[PDB]
């Protein structure tokens, strides 16, 4: 229940599977030829996503899983000006 | 016997062989994908071939617009230089 | 029953009551209708075809028999229409017959048969069957006939065809052409005939050629009209290059008059099918070196990187005979002009004397001499008409120039039909090379496949071009076997492996 | 569907969907006003089933969602408003798309009922948050991102 | 490497992708690394510079699918007596293959097809199966 989203740098980013399945191309990546019936690592290796933006993607996973049934003044997600336009693409690729 | 008029043909090819502009996937000696449609308003003659230092040929538009946002040669990921 | 069902029943049963009364009188007797659709389409009974299409559309398995039998009828009509063509005007008659069959069977489908997409697909299949129709154990005739149709239509014709003629006939030719399933042969024939039209100025108008190239581009992508459009652009920029050459010669540090003219036709090496086939070791004549060296300097200093390989066999020249009495002006080819300069320093010439001057091999010098002497400009000084060492030829002083335009260029001006088989062989060789490269890529990518699956893959990536014959793909597999690139698997010959 | 593919627009840029979700559509006073009440859930659902451009705009950029969220009777006609919002979100509508005044449909919703209906129908997305950050920081997104993202930050 | 719209030659990335989408529609073995990299290949094709190759990718995927169920159909009716069990084997392979290839083509489905008359690859593969293997064989299949 803990996938391991590799970054292009090489940083393992072990996150709970419930969090990582909110994506489109991470739920799709762990479906088919890669399923890990042995559930040993669940590598979702990204050779395109930088580490500094995949960290924010994982933080978004946690933030969305937490602040989903709230509807009452959710705190802002602090996208830095420099990491934006790199996190827009990294969220378009993974389908948010 | 002296002659007054002569005409001739001659095949020409680049010293290093290259066929297609890698960006727009048209020919380097053809118009780029931009001014091919804009062949009337524009001159449709300034679209010359631009030669990188890595012996790669693209249209001048197709590499000038590529270099406006990124800094890399498109085919092989290296720094460019107009030779 | 549809009207009556509204009057009485609930709307929810508007469908079942009609559907259940279809599956009693149009589907219980479906085979009966299916036993007679043939006749309905063989006589093209418009009312009956319309009624039968309306009837069988509701039935699940009723329509496909009508589709297949309409395809059979259109195929038989195309075979009976495009197989009795006279050999005189065959290029126009083939295209016109396929065009009229297409028009008739799209007017029938669109109005009587409501223009169903399946019926149009059946029409397309039948017309593809009749267009790519060949004699037993014979090559296809569609590409050559359609390429000759375009060549005769786009050339300078004496019938006074208007611009609307090439604007409409070519537009309908695109519809006729889209059914050729062997498009590479047509592409190469159109390239060859377009080259022969462009180099000799035989084309009706460059705008018409550009329109035709654009139409073929819209039909079959950009890779089809790559070489053709490059050739057209070369011919369009040749005039600007000649003007630039005039500017260069008039802008030199020392003023230089060319003497001879220079209407240069620069051509791209890759695009044009014109290739330096023979040795062509023809030394440039002395009167032409002044222009040749200057143009080499101009093309090396103004466009650096473009090596200019001269083709000293396609170049014409306006030659005059001052010793004969200066009669009019004569146009010959450069490929023999040097021996004409021999007549400048000796009224009689020998093959040994000519060999040092023109420097080219005599295997074509003899035929150039023959094409010179048939107009009686140069007569046979000796008696031995056969190819001998001495073989004297003299200048026929009694025969003057018959016309002002003494044209010997007509040997190259007209495109000979003897080169059709050579172009066929070139197409075949390029086809083998392309299929070899594609199958090498496939084998290095997959490395595991079956033979029938290999044929399916070969036709899958050959969809974009000519279709390959099964025996041809088998021969390609054989030549891969004897090229140390593919080998028979140990388990069976069906499996193939890449090393 | 023929007219929907034709894409008709009024003088204010209203498409068929915008009028079908607008309460300010002038219904005729003779007999149509006794039956045809706009906005109507059925007409909008049918337009969406016929392929209406859900993410259309007015002259001032208001989509169908911006138009519906300003509805004046969210209590008595809660069925209609709820069904319109459900259909618009299901057919695909950016619940934070910004008009020319940079107002999300939540910012345009006058009533709290429509606000909370949309919030129930709103799905959080990192693409929208990153696009909002890009627009707020005015980062140059020309050719740096796909064209799809080039318009995604266009209306976010 | 990055997610920015770059220029990709279609005949190379598609050739690398075809050996995978041939081997996942047949339920052959493609490892986790290759299957993950094909997602980046699909993305790079769908946002290629300057012309997005999503339309060409969809066209060639449809052509490959109609050249696969056609091959499966030719494999089906040649075994006339056992067309039921052969159809069941090939359908059991092809249903999971279509689902897996729909998973692989998620970016093309949700960023090109839904924007544009076009069927998603999960829907397209089944629709290619119905029009080329069920409907041609509906006379023999339902009879047996
Ligand atoms: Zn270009
Ligand atoms: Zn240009
Ligand atoms: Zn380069």
């Amino acid at each position: 229940m803990y996938v391991k989203l590799i970054s292009s740098d090489g940083h393992e980013f072990i996150v709970k599977r419930e969090h990582a399945l909110t994506s489109g191309t991470i739920k799709a990546m762990l479906s088919g030829p890669g399923q890990f019936a042995e559930n040993e690592t669940n590598e979702v290796n990204f050779r395109e996503i930088p580490s500094h933006v995949l960290s924010k993607v994982c933080m978004y996973f946690t933030y969305k899983v937490r602040y989903t049934n709230s509807s009452t003044e959710i705190p802002e997600f602090p996208i830095a000006p420099e990491i934006a336009l790199e996190l827009l693409m990294a969220a378009n690729f993974l389908d948010c | 016997f002296e002659v007054k008029k002569w005409n001739a043909v001659a095949l020409w090819a680049w010293d290093i062989v290259v066929d297609n502009c890698a960006i727009c996937r048209n020919h380097i000696m053809d118009l780029c994908i931009e001014c091919q449609a804009n062949q009337a308003s524009a001159t449709s003659e300034e679209c010359t071939v631009a030669w990188g230092v890595c012996n790669h040929a693209f249209h001048f538009h197709c590499i000038s617009r590529w270099l406006k946002t990124r800094q890399v040669c498109p085919l092989d990921n290296r720094e460019w230089e107009f030779q | 029953e549809e009207i009556r069902c509204r009057k009485y029943l609930h709307p929810s049963s508007y469908t079942k009551v009609i559907h259940e009364c279809q599956q009693r009188m149009v589907a219980d007797h479906l085979q009966f209708l299916h036993a007679e659709c043939h006749n309905i389409i063989r006589q093209e009974k418009k009312n009956d075809m319309a009624n039968m299409y309306v009837l069988l559309r509701a039935v699940s398995t009723g329509l496909p028999h009508m589709i297949q039998e309409l395809q059979n009828h259109i195929h038989d009509e195309g075979l009976r229409a495009t197989s009795n063509l006279t050999q005189e005007n065959m290029p126009t008659l083939f295209v016109e017959s396929v065009l009229e069959v297409h028009g008739k069977f799209v007017q029938l489908i669109n109005t009587v048969l409501n223009g169903d997409q399946h019926f149009m697909s059946a029409l397309d299949k039948a017309l593809t069957s009749v267009v790519n129709y060949r004699e037993p154990k014979s090559v296809c005739k569609a590409p050559e006939l359609l390429a000759k149709y375009c060549d005769n239509l786009l050339k300078k014709s004496a019938k006074g065809m208007t611009e609307n003629e090439v604007e409409d006939r070519l537009t309908s030719f695109i519809t006729v052409f889209k059914y050729i399933d062997d498009k590479d042969v047509f592409q190469k024939f159109y390239a060859r005939m377009l080259a022969k039209r462009l180099i000799h100025g035989l084309s009706m108008s460059m705008d018409s050629e550009e329109a035709m190239i654009n139409k073929l581009k819209q039909a079959c992508g950009y890779e089809f009209t790559s070489k053709l459009h490059r050739m057209y652009t070369d011919m369009s920029v040749s005039a600007d290059l000649n003007n630039k050459f005039n500017n260069f010669i008039k802008n030199q540090d020392t003023v230089i008059d060319l003497g001879i003219s220079f209407q240069i036709y620069v051509l791209q090496a890759g695009a044009w099918p014109l290739t330096q086939a023979p040795s062509s070791t023809f030394a440039i004549p002395q009167e032409l070196e002044k222009s040749v060296q200057m143009f080499e300097l101009f093309y090396s200093q103004h466009f650096s990187g473009r090596k200019l390989t001269w083709l000293h066999y396609l170049c014409t020249g306006e030659v005059k005979m001052n010793y004969l009495g200066k009669p009019y002006v004569a146009m010959v080819t450069t490929y023999q002009m040097a021996v004409l300069l021999a007549f400048n320093n000796s009224e009689t010439v020998s093959y040994k004397e000519l060999q040092d001057s023109t420097q080219m091999n005599e295997k074509e010098l003899t035929k150039t001499i023959k094409s010179l002497l048939d107009v009686k400009m140069i007569n046979h000084d000796s008696e031995k008409e056969d190819i001998d060492a001495e073989s004297s030829f003299s200048l026929n002083m009694n025969f003057s120039s018959k016309r002002t335009k003494f044209k010997i260029t007509t040997s190259m001006q007209k495109d000979t039909p003897q080169e059709m088989e050579q172009t066929r062989s070139a197409v075949d060789e390029d086809r083998k090379m392309y299929l070899q490269a594609a199958i090498v890529r496939i084998m290095k990518a997959r490395k595991v496949l079956r033979h029938n699956a290999l044929i399916q893959e070969v036709i899958s990536q050959s969809r974009a071009r000519f279709n390959p014959s099964i025996s041809m793909i088998k021969k390609c597999i054989e030549v891969l076997i004897d090229k140390q690139y593919i080998e028979r698997s140990q388990a069976s010959a069906d499996e193939y492996s890449y090393v | 569907y023929n007219l929907i593919h034709l894409d008709p627009r009024t003088r204010e840029g209203f498409t068929l969907l915008h009028l079908a979700v607008n309460s300010n559509t002038p219904v005729d006073d003779f007999h149509t006003n006794d039956v045809c009440s706009f906005p109507n859930a059925l007409v909008t659902k049918l337009l969406l089933d016929c392929g209406a451009e859900v993410n259309a705009v007015d002259n001032e950029g208001n989509s169908a969602l911006h138009i519906i969220v300003q509805y004046n009777r969210p209590i008595s006609d809660f069925l209609t408003l709820h069904s319109i919002i459900i259909s618009l979100v299901e057919a695909g509508a950016h619940t934070d798309m910004t008009n020319k005044q940079n107002k999300t449909p939540l910012d345009k919703s006058t009533t709290g009922v429509s606000e909370i209906l949309l919030k129930t129908q709103m799905k959080m997305s990192l693409k929208c948050l990153a696009a909002r950050a890009v627009r707020a920081n005015d980062i140059n997104y020309q050719d740096q991102i796909p064209r799809t993202l080039e318009e995604f930050v266009g209306f976010h | 490497t990055s997610l920015k719209p770059r220029v990709v030659d279609f005949d190379e990335t598609w050739n690398k992708l075809l050996t995978t989408i041939k081997a996942v529609v047949m339920l052959e073995y493609v490892e986790r690394a290759t299957w993950n990299d094909r997602f980046s290949d699909i993305y790079a094709l769908c946002v290629a510079y300057p012309e997005p190759l999503g339309e060409r990718l969809y066209t060639e995927t449809k052509i490959f699918l109609e050249n696969h169920v056609r091959h499966l159909h030719k494999r089906v009716l040649e075994s006339e007596e056992q067309v039921l069990v052969m159809y069941h084997r090939y359908w059991e392979e092809y249903s999971k293959g279509a689902d897996y290839m729909d998973c692989l083509y998620r970016y093309l489905n949700t960023q090109f097809i839904k924007k544009n008359p076009l069927m998603e690859i999960g829907e397209l593969a089944l629709d290619m199966w119905r029009k080329l293997m069920v409907e041609p064989l509906q006379a023999i299949l339902i009879r047996m």
